[PDB]
């Protein structure tokens, strides 16, 4: 779609300028449409391709989500797994990303998903880098934070809360569903009057937008009628419902929480929907054909992104899932996303494979053993540990405690009873935490409280005189959340340039002989690559490279590695 | 080429371009510049006789052949010129050594000598000869 | 007063005007057809744009419409034509004005003056020189170089004498 | 008869009959062979169109398919089938079908859809609460997209509301796990499918026909404008008067599709 | 001959092509030099 055509729309980016935040989320409530929060940029492929999806594959179709989503509330296209993985395996830079995006698709909110306790971050921050990385992903052009909390702990939200109110930019304040509010005997705590007295919490804490985020897919159809008909007496908030299609019951929870008026929900492009990912929108649309609320958007342009995707995804294969049908088992263990793949992948690299059975039997049961626990990242990190742990040792609810003093129990566990994820919400068995801590003391405030502030000027000067010398507030900010991951992207930087320009299939595969491969650079100027030949190896095993790039013959050498 | 009173404007030629069958093909714009009108003709003979162009025929040839030509050196031609000098397509292939020897090499290489049996290649005595 | 320009044309003479541009300080664009996705000039010039995927090899340097878009997609406000194509079109001179694009030859009223035969014959006449019927013939040309002000030398002669037929 | 007669002795005990334009007159015939042989006859509708939407058809309307019902049961089926062969039918059309049906014959319902749109389940909840008798499903690993919705997984989705499934999901999990293994000695027999599709409701092929007709496109020289021949199969729909679309007569329309372009 | 000599270093010979020719890569006498060899089996 044109650039000039984009320039000209308003949608809600344009809004938020005009009626600041509480301005958006009033004008959200009088809307009698389903308005949608596309999820292919994040989460999509976060729950399908390991969030491998690489930045050249979405700026390709910005502008033509830029039309298609023109009436969306907000693109998720931030947070996550996202920053890391950029970083780490993509090997290009997540800020990039953000900014090339923005300029691309002027019109319609951002959204990130942003961790209360650490941000995007893998361990604990002081107050100063949670502000500090707000700051500066607003200034980029993220402009809804949907704050969540791996435990639903409120005390440990205020913080990002306060960054978002300083940017001027959204908060979504994040409810995780678990449990069943449909069956008494699923639990005590995790009951309908629970999530009003959490919503009536968020609300007194200034939060402009509610979520719902159903990460385990769990929320069933009549609950998701039940739980929003409840918050939305209970509350004046927007709700904004996110959940997963593991289950196959994705759509009709959508369908359920519309009728009971939920305000957005967050949906996923058919070729990049369902099962582990959200339900498709291309789906919702026509499944809401002669009922009350219609969804807001261009099922045209959605079957046309659909396309576009359907081919990419095909550039990610090597990242696909085994997950090939829905799996109602999620409603005893409570496998957050990815997870139940991740963790079979894993109990197999420990000659459990043959026994993943009584695995997923232990995740349940170490559930209750840690008192009925919210399980998102990385709180799911813990309860997976340690049912491999106890798996793998032959262990006992009984015997986690008799033998307890002997044990030696998985690191993220430890830290887990000792607060470092924050106060669960029914507290910590003490036996059971006494054993595992083997004395060292648990916290009592939320872990970040105990963290010396980060210096920025160390850092800066760190950065500065490892690199050239010009450094940016983004950098500082990347090398404080990843140390390690931020200095391997610098050295791979240096070695190879910016190699978020190259397509995907060059990225990962190389090229082959006879192959012609064009680089866009600028607009109108790309590099011209066209492999001649490989050679054999010489004497010190090095290959020669036969290119004739940009016309100009050219010659490199390449240590082969066997 | 280069040097002495060459100028050469780029045009298809290269590395290793395919020239097409859709446009003119011009490889080289070659010019030549010397006080003397002669002068320049010797000029543009050793330049032409300087080219190498492999793998497409080329008009090198004709060219160095009406430089050569006296009634072009004498200045007074015509446009009738051409016509009335058969003999400008008089065009010996002189025994190009070098292609022919690559050409060889290539062909053994890769095909092997007639009574010969593939093994890994001789002048295995760094006992050089005496003379 | 020309920050960038385009050349409407391929090989030599766009490779030698990219020089003459770089040389003026000034940004270039190239077009290719299909067939030149890889020829010399496409390289040479600082843009690069194709004239169009389901343009022929033929039809790419000859779109009058269609280079004009490159054009304004590429900020241009100047196109050598060089030779050989759209460079004694009076079409396509008219359409570059039009679109604020400024044709480096001369003014709309020079090209079909000059580009029939049988009104170039009237021309001559109006300041009279030689016409009707040639033995032992010479071909002498004199390059001309005017400004936009009435400043009009030339650069003597040249002598193409030595063709054959065309 | 002789296939009838064979087939109910060999142990079958429900046959359900379908026509592929929806020609009673042609159905006859099996049904006496059933009715001779004491077993129960399956009268079916296949849908197409689409009663939501009055634009779609003057012709498959909630009034063909109520005068198509009667005129069933009038010939004797003991059970009224609806084959939503290419899943077409959307959630509120079920509802509103279902309902008409249900208060125009005595026959008990039994609904067949396909989950290629990825509204499958939805459609099914929606029947139900319109009445219906019996669903079609499959175990969760061998269901989704082209194929039948998943028991498992509407067995948790109707937890609250009225009706329910009868069935056992524990032992369901156990065939799921059992089919989800063994599905993997079939892989290089796996659809091309892999989402949900919505195009669907355009063009209306049924089952896997759009990825067969799609080799067929490539094994051509059409990949590359199969959008062409998507909207030719639409269009050809309309040039042949608007036809119910299953085997052989989808075939037809896929075949003048490929032939016009 | 007298003083004057070709020196060739075979650089690379390629993977062959649909037509069935291969391409060597040389240098002679301070010069890129490529060649077609047909493949005889
Ligand atoms: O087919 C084998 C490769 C060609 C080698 C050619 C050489 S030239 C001298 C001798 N005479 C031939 O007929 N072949 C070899
Ligand atoms: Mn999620
Ligand atoms: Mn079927």
């Amino acid at each position: 779609v044109s650039s000039s055509k984009i320039a000209s729309f308003s949608g809600t980016k344009q809004l938020l300028d005009e009626v600041g935040p509480k301005g958006v989320a009033e004008w959200v409530k009088k809307q009698d449409d389903v308005l949608l929060t596309d999820t292919t940029f994040r989460d999509a492929h976060q729950s399908l391709l390991a969030t491998r999806v690489r930045t050249k594959d979405m700026i390709n179709i910005a502008s033509k989500t830029a039309d298609v989503f023109k009436d969306g509330f907000s693109l998720e296209m931030w947070g996550g797994a996202t920053f890391d993985v950029a970083y780490n395996f993509l090997k290009e830079n997540p800020w990039e990303r953000l900014e090339r995006l923005r300029k691309a698709i002027p019109n319609v909110l951002f959204q990130m998903l942003l961790r209360a306790s650490n941000a995007v971050g893998y361990k604990n921050y002081p107050d100063n880098v949670i502000h500090k990385f707000v700051q500066e992903s607003a200034k980029a052009g993220i402009d809804v934070f949907r704050i969540f909390d791996s435990l639903n702990w409120v005390d440990q939200m205020k913080v990002a809360n306060e960054a978002v109110q300083e940017a001027g930019k959204i908060s979504e304040g994040t409810i995780c569903y678990t449990g069943d509010i449909l069956n008494p005997e699923r639990s005590n705590i995790y009951t309908l009057e629970y999530y009003v007295k959490l919503a009536k919490e968020l609300e007194r804490e200034g939060f402009h937008i509610l979520a719902i985020k159903d990460m385990a897919g769990l929320l069933k159809p009549k609950a998701a009628y039940e739980l929003i008909g409840e918050l939305k007496s209970a509350v004046d908030l927007p709700i904004h419902l996110h959940t997963h299609d593991t289950s196959g019951n994705g759509l009709l929870t959508y369908k359920q929480a519309i009728d009971a008026g939920v305000d957005i929900i967050d949906t996923a492009v058919a070729s990049m929907s369902g099962l582990t990912s959200q339900p498709s929108a291309n789906s919702l649309y026509y499944a809401l054909n002669g009922f009350p609320r219609h969804l807001r958007t261009d099922i045209e342009g959605m079957e046309s992104l659909s396309h576009y995707w359907s081919t990419v995804r095909t550039y990610y294969s090597d990242f696909e899932s085994d997950i090939k049908s829905p799996n109602t088992e999620i409603y005893q263990h409570e496998m957050p996303g990815g997870q139940y793949s991740n963790l079979s992948q894993q109990a197999k690299s420990l000659g459990l494979g043959e026994r993943f059975d009584e695995v997923k039997d232990m995740y349940r049961r170490v559930n209750f053993l840690f008192g009925d626990i919210v399980k998102v990242t990385p709180s799911s990190k813990v309860v997976g540990d340690m049912a491999l742990y106890m798996v793998q040792n032959d262990l006992d609810e009984q015997s986690v405690i008799t033998d307890g003093y002997k044990l030696d129990f998985p690191e993220s566990v430890v830290s887990f009873f000792k607060g470092e994820i924050g106060q669960p919400v029914n507290g910590f068995n003490k036996d059971l935490q006494a054993v595992i801590l083997k004395g060292q003391e648990a916290l009592t405030a939320r872990p970040g409280e105990y963290l010396e502030p980060v210096d920025f000027e160390k850092v800066r000067e760190l950065l500065e005189e490892e690199q050239q010398g010009p450094v940016t507030e983004q950098d500082i900010i990347s090398y404080v959340l990843y140390p390690k991951v931020y200095e391997q992207y610098i050295q791979t930087r240096n070695q190879y340039g910016n190699l978020s320009l190259l397509d995907t299939p060059t990225f990962f595969f190389g090229m082959r002989n006879g192959e012609t491969v064009e680089i866009e650079i600028d607009k109108g100027k790309r590099l011209i690559i066209k492999l001649e030949t490989i050679s054999e190896p010489d004497e010190n095993g090095n290959r020669t490279i036969y290119y004739a790039m940009n016309g100009q013959a050219r010659r490199i050498y390449i240590k082969d590695e066997n | 080429s280069g040097g002495a009173g060459v100028r050469l404007d780029a045009g298809d030629g290269f590395q290793g371009a395919e020239i097409s069958p859709y446009y003119d093909s011009l490889l080289v714009k070659l010019s030549t510049h010397a006080i003397s009108f002669k002068q320049a003709e010797e000029k543009m003979v050793r330049s032409l006789r300087e080219m190498r162009i492999r793998g497409v025929k080329t008009n090198i040839p004709f060219l160095i052949n009406v430089m050569k030509n006296k009634k072009f050196t004498s200045g007074d031609y015509t446009t009738k010129f051409i016509e009335e000098t058969p003999e400008l397509f008089d065009i010996q292939p002189s025994l190009d050594r070098g292609t022919k020897t690559l050409e060889y090499i290539g062909n053994v290489t890769i095909n092997g000598f007639p009574n010969v049996e593939k093994r890994p290649k001789p002048d295995y005595e760094l006992a050089s000869i005496p003379t | 007063q020309i920050k960038k320009l385009l050349v409407a044309n391929r090989g030599e003479i766009a490779i030698r005007i990219f020089r003459a541009a770089a040389e003026l300080d000034i940004s270039t664009v190239a077009i290719y057809s299909n067939e030149d996705k890889s020829s010399l000039h496409r390289y040479k010039a600082d843009e690069s744009y194709l004239v169009g995927s389901d343009l022929g090899p033929a039809e790419s340097y000859l779109n009058i419409e269609r280079i004009i878009d490159v054009a304004k997609q590429a900020n241009v406000d100047a196109i050598h034509p060089g030779y050989g194509f759209l460079s004694e079109n009076e079409q396509f001179a008219r359409r570059c004005a039009e679109e604020g694009i400024k044709f480096i030859g001369p003014h709309l009223e020079h090209l079909d003056m000059f580009g029939d035969k049988v009104k170039a014959r009237t021309t001559a006449i109006k300041a009279d020189l030689p016409v009707i019927p040639i033995d032992n013939p010479k071909h002498i040309e004199v390059q001309v170089i005017g400004d936009e002000h009435g400043n009009i030398v030339h650069l003597f002669e040249r002598d193409c004498s030595v063709q054959r037929r065309h």
